[PDB]
């Protein structure tokens, strides 16, 4: 099971960044995909998850409104778009795969995509 | 002295899995093929028995899901494949007697079909909803499911009305029903009663609002495998039903087209009269009362002094973002943003604008579509919103507010609201016990 | 949310370590532990606080059922230098950094 | 009726067995429901036949309550007969004997064969 | 042979039963005839099993002619034994008693259970 | 275990029968393997039922070793009992009697019916 992310990005404050996450090696319908961000020198933080089966989403209350996650089953990718970027959004964003809905089990993680928001 | 003694027929059961057949008192679900249920159902109350039920680990729901999918497939098999319909349509916008709410929602598409003769063509028009056509870059459009799946016309005699079906376990098996009216869904049930068949479950297909379901008795019930978990749908069962009135005001006319020998494609002819958006009505006072009752039973798991907010769906396909259902032969996708637009701190009718889709990708299976034939006349429907399928937004900020948004899509949650109290057990009538007797 | 403690601790190779995971709400057994090497993506070791994910060596073990959870690695190794994260459902915890003395 | 004495006492449950013994057994089109009904019928038939075969191997065919000549090791259960048959039902009895049951069956059949052979010796 | 004594007297018909008792039970391709044969086999098996289960519940398994301890209410039939067993066959007998069968069956099983318990008391 | 006494002596093979008697009986999808399994289950059920019906017609149901009152014509086999039960197994025994089986079976059932009638006369 391999989750290949997208390329390190640099955005100006106030812009929107769309990360991607390609998943292969497993049936891209049974396992939900979460987006976990990590600030430099800080702990992991959960952004939200998406069910690839029907595109159902669930975003964290802190990032609600500024975030939107879509999926594309043909190319087998999950995309996350973050709007109104500010300075403290400089982070590494990972895409994890939850094995079971109960006992959240982030088995496979992506390489990570560092978004740098600066002027 | 003491010795073994074998007893046959002892009341001992173990939880197990088996095939449950159908009993009922044409149709997509083969109700006729079901055995006739007994006119007087037999149910035995059990005294001083405790059994551990689990609605979410139940197996009967999976069997029902597989059975409904199989019935759908077996009803769509012997009827018209619409592969010739995947052709370049030349579409315009219908503008004759359209209100402001349906500006461009319907397309007058004219296109060439093969006729009953192989070497002759046929220039024929039809009316396609905007959701069933995608532009190609009058303009050029094509059916939405022409590059992903093959369409099979929902074949006009079969009816989609959910006829109740009873799931009867075979001989040697029983079904324990949890009669406890305060059963939250996962745990011991003091009041267990043995039955042979279920209580006529209606295979109602809906996503955000459970329609025509079985209601609770004591109060509104909140069921979830893990309320703390945010990946688990929260089923809400109402004690009193909320009536919802569904309507498609357009007076559609079905037009038959000969696309081959015997094969006929039923298109939407010119709508006679005025074109108006399909919509739903729900009593505002009744809905507010039901939401208040739900919040009252929802604050228990989150404590008092917490803010309970209902907001609309956060995203996804048209099946999960909108309350999707099927009645009258037509599939409605209703924007339930008016319903879930409330905040709760410790004659008027809400109108939901609905859209109609004919290219139906039922059971979220990519590779098998279905064209719902036009239904003649004006469609009206009256349904009971028996329950809800909510989902709690994740995260934890400084504020203590909780936002619940409608969910769905997974029909297992839809059919788990009827099989929650039921469990299938295998009888073990052989039992050994001490006694002071010997054979002579 | 989690209150994973301590922030960091210096431990010699082969020594037993303990990482308390005092929670704030009833978590039952649905608590998992992640090992994030410096720079590398986090890797999962223990799920359900008892079971061990395949491919993880048996020195790692977990415990606790209520609002307190413990993480032990028995015999520390040079390749066990990383950060260790609690995880109950959505919420993670402040990491524990292992430094070789 | 059926399974009515599930929570009843061991002796009272043993008194009534036919009411839950009759219900252990009671064109063809290969639709979704037809194949399920066929599977249900075959499953019921084979389960009843397996139970009756186990009963008949131990020389208890046709008898709801049948005694046996095999001894009962005290390791199986040290509980007294009065509390077993007066303050307890069949469910937890199966729960606290389940793992032992598998060996007792063997003893059962052995005894029967021996007894049968003895009869052929005596008669 | 089979059903030969259908018109024969009640006693003579009762004398011979095996000839019409053996014939109560006696690759797979899912064609038109194969599914019919499978249904026929399953139907025969389940009918024979139901009949044998009814026989064994009344403590008459393995016995073509079996007596019972329950009484016979004269309302069921006031006809004398001589005319019943000498000037009449089984068919018209079944027609006039078909409406009292179920209760009779119940009585049957009850006695058996009672009878069984009695041996467990006596033996 | 199963069929272990196939080469064993007639008496030794007759001593052990349960071990090879239990194994005579032990969702649905109409795939190749599903239909093969369904045929196998139905075949096993019907074969066991046929064998049990033949046993019960002769008044030997539930008895692995059962005696009968019918005579044995010396034409069937003139071999002495000692050599039959001490220097020869069941297979070659079946080979030399397979052509007298049917009549024997008939005699069997006849006796049973007669015996049953006699019982109904005596009791
Ligand atoms: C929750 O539960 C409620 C109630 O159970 C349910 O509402 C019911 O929905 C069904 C949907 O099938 C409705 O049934 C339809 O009703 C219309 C109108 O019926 C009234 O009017 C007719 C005369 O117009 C009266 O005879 C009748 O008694 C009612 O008063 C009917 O017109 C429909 O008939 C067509 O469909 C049937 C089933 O397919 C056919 O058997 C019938 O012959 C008709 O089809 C044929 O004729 C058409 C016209 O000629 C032709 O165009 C077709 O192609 C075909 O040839 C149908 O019976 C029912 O009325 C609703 N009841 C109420 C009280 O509202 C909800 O839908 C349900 N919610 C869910 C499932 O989400
Ligand atoms: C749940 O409820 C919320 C509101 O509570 C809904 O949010 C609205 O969603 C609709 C979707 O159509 C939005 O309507 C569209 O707005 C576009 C403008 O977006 C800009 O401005 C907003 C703020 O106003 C920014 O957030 C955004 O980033 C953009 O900068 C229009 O361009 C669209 O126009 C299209 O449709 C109209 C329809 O008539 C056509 O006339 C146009 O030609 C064009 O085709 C469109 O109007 C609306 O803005 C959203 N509101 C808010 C406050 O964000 C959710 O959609 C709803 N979810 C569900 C599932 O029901
Ligand atoms: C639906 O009803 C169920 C039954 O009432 C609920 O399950 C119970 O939920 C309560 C509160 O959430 C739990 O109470 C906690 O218990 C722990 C101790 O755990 C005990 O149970 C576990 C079961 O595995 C056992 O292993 C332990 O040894 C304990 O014996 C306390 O430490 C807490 O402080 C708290 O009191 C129950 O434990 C729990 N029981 C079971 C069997 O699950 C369920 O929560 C309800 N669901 C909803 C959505 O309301
Ligand atoms: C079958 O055809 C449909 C319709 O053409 C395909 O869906 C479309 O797929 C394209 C990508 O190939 C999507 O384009 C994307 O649009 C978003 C904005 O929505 C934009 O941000 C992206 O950069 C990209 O351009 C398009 O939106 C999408 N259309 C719809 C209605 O979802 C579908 O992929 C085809 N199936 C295949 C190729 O298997
Ligand atoms: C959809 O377009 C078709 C085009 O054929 C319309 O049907 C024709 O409309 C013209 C209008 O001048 C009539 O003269 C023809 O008799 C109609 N039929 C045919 C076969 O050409 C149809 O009315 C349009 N529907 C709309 C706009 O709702
Ligand atoms: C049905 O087929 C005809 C013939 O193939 C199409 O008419 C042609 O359209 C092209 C595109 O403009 C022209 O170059 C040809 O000269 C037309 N030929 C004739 C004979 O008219 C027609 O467009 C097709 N129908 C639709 C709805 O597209
Ligand atoms: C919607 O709910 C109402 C209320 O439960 C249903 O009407 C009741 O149905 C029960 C059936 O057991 C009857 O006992 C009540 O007398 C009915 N009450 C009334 C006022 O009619 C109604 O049938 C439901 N509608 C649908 C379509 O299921
Ligand atoms: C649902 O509610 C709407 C609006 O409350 C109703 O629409 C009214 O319909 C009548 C009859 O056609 C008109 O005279 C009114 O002008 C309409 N009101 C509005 C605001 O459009 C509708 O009748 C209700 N029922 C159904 C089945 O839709
Ligand atoms: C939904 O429609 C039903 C009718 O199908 C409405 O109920 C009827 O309303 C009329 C007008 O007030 C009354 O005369 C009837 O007695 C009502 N019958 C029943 C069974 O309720 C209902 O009011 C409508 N509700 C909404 C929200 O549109
Ligand atoms: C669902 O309904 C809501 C109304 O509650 C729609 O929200 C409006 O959408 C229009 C269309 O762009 C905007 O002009 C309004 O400002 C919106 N109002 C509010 C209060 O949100 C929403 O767009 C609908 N969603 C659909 C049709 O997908
Ligand atoms: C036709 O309707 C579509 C909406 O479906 C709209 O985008 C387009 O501008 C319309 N064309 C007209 C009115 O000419
Ligand atoms: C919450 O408030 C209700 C009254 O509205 C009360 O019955 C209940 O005990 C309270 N729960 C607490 C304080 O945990
Ligand atoms: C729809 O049109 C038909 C035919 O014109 C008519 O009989 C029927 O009453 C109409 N239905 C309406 C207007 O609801
Ligand atoms: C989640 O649900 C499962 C099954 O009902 C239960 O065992 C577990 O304790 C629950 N955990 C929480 C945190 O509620």
């Amino acid at each position: 099971v391999r989750l290949m992310q997208s390329g390190d990005e640099v955005k100006k404050p106030g812009a929107s960044v769309r990360l991607s996450c390609k998943a292969d090696g497993y049936e891209f319908s049974d396992y939900f995909l979460h987006w976990v961000r990590q600030a430099p020198g800080q702990g992991l933080e959960w952004l939200g998850f998406i069910r690839p089966r029907l595109g159902s989403v669930n975003y964290s209350k802190r990032f609600q409104g500024r975030i939107t996650m879509t999926r594309d089953m043909s190319i087998n990718t999950v995309y996350m778009e973050l709007r109104s970027l500010t300075s403290d959004d400089t982070a590494q964003y990972y895409c994890a795969r939850m094995y079971d809905t109960d006992s959240y089990k982030f088995d496979s993680w992506g390489w990570g995509t560092v978004v740098i928001v600066s002027s | 002295n003491l010795w073994v003694t074998v007893y046959y027929g002892v009341p001992v059961w173990k939880d197990a899995e088996t095939t449950l057949f159908c009993a009922s008192d044409h149709n997509v679900w083969a109700t006729h093929a079901c055995v006739p249920t007994d006119p007087n159902p037999q149910e035995i109350h059990l005294e001083n028995v405790t059994e551990e039920f689990n609605m979410w680990k139940n197996n009967m729901v999976e069997q029902m899901h597989t059975d409904i999918i199989s019935l759908w497939d077996q009803s769509l098999k012997p009827c018209v494949k619409l592969t010739p319909l995947c052709v370049t349509l030349q579409c315009t916008n219908v503008t004759n007697n359209i209100t402001d709410d349906m500006r461009g929602e319907l397309k007058n598409c004219s296109f060439n079909m093969t006729t009953e003769l192989r070497d002759k063509k046929q220039k024929v028009y039809s009316l396609f909803y905007r959701l069933d056509v995608v532009q190609i870059n009058n303009k050029e459009y094509r059916l939405i499911n022409c590059n992903t799946s093959a369409i099979t016309q929902a074949c006009p005699k079969v009816s989609f009305e959910p006829i109740p079906i009873h799931y009867c376990a075979p001989a040697g098996f029983a079904i324990l029903k949890c009669k406890d009216k305060k059963f939250n869904g996962t745990g011991p049930c003091p009041s267990v009663s043995t039955v042979q068949c279920t209580h006529g479950i209606k295979p109602v297909v809906s996503t955000q609002l459970l329609l025509n379901g079985s209601l609770a008795e004591e109060e509104v019930m909140i069921r979830s495998e893990n309320i703390t978990n945010n990946a688990k749908n929260i089923l809400v069962q109402f004690n009193t039903p909320v009536q919802i009135n569904c309507t498609r005001p357009n007076n559609n006319t079905r037009k038959s087209i000969r696309i081959g020998p015997g094969q006929a494609f039923y298109a939407t002819g010119d709508i006679i009269g005025d074109i108006r958006q399909a919509h739903c009505n729900v009593s505002k006072a009744t809905w507010n009362e039901t939401l208040g009752k739900v919040v009252k039973q929802l604050r228990k798991h989150f404590g008092n002094n917490t803010i309970i907010r209902f907001a609309n769906s956060s995203g996804g396909d048209l099946e999960v973002t909108t309350h999707s259902f099927n009645c009258g032969g037509e599939f409605f996708y209703c924007n339930t943003s008016g319903l879930f637009n409330s905040t709760w701190i410790s004659n008027d009718s809400i109108t939901l604008p609905c859209r109609i889709k004919q290219i139906i990708n039922m059971w979220q299976r990519i590779g098998q579509a279905m064209y719902a034939p036009p239904i003649q006349g004006v469609i009206r429907c009256v349904s009971n919103i028996t329950g809800l399928i909510l989902t709690r937004d994740g995260g934890s900020t400084n504020s203590t507010t909780e936002t619940f948004r409608p969910g769905g899509g997974d029909m297992r949650d839809n059919w788990r609201s009827e099989l929650y109290k039921y469990k299938v057990v295998k009888i073990e009538p052989l039992g050994v016990a001490p006694t002071r007797c010997k054979r002579r | 949310p989690m209150t994973q403690s301590p922030s960091s601790l210096s431990i010699s190779v082969g020594d037993r370590v303990t990482i308390t995971c005092r929670s704030s709400q009833y978590a039952a057994h649905n608590v998992n532990w992640y090992q994030q090497r410096s720079g590398k993506p986090p890797k999962l070791l223990i799920y359900d606080t008892s079971k061990l994910q395949a491919g993880v060596p048996s020195r790692f073990r977990g415990g606790g059922f209520g609002t307190e959870f413990t993480f032990t690695i028995s015999s520390l190794q040079p390749e066990d230098v990383a950060t260790y994260y609690c995880q109950h459902y959505e919420f993670f915890g402040q990491g524990t950094r292992l430094e070789i003395t | 009726g059926f399974l009515g004495a599930a929570g009843s006492t061991m002796g009272a449950a043993s008194m009534t067995l036919t009411v839950q013994a009759r219900n252990l057994l009671s064109l063809l089109k290969l639709t979704v429901w037809g194949i399920k009904q066929l599977q249900a019928r075959v499953l019921a038939v084979e389960r009843y036949l397996r139970d009756q075969q186990l009963l008949g191997i131990w020389g208890c065919s046709g008898k709801l309550i049948c005694c046996t000549n095999v001894p009962w090791n005290s390791s199986w259960s040290n509980r007294n007969l009065s509390e077993i048959w007066d303050n307890m039902t069949w469910l937890q009895w199966d729960k606290e004997i389940s793992n032992y049951t598998q060996i007792i069956y063997g003893l059962l059949e052995e005894s029967q064969n021996q007894q049968e052979k003895n009869e052929q010796d005596l008669l």
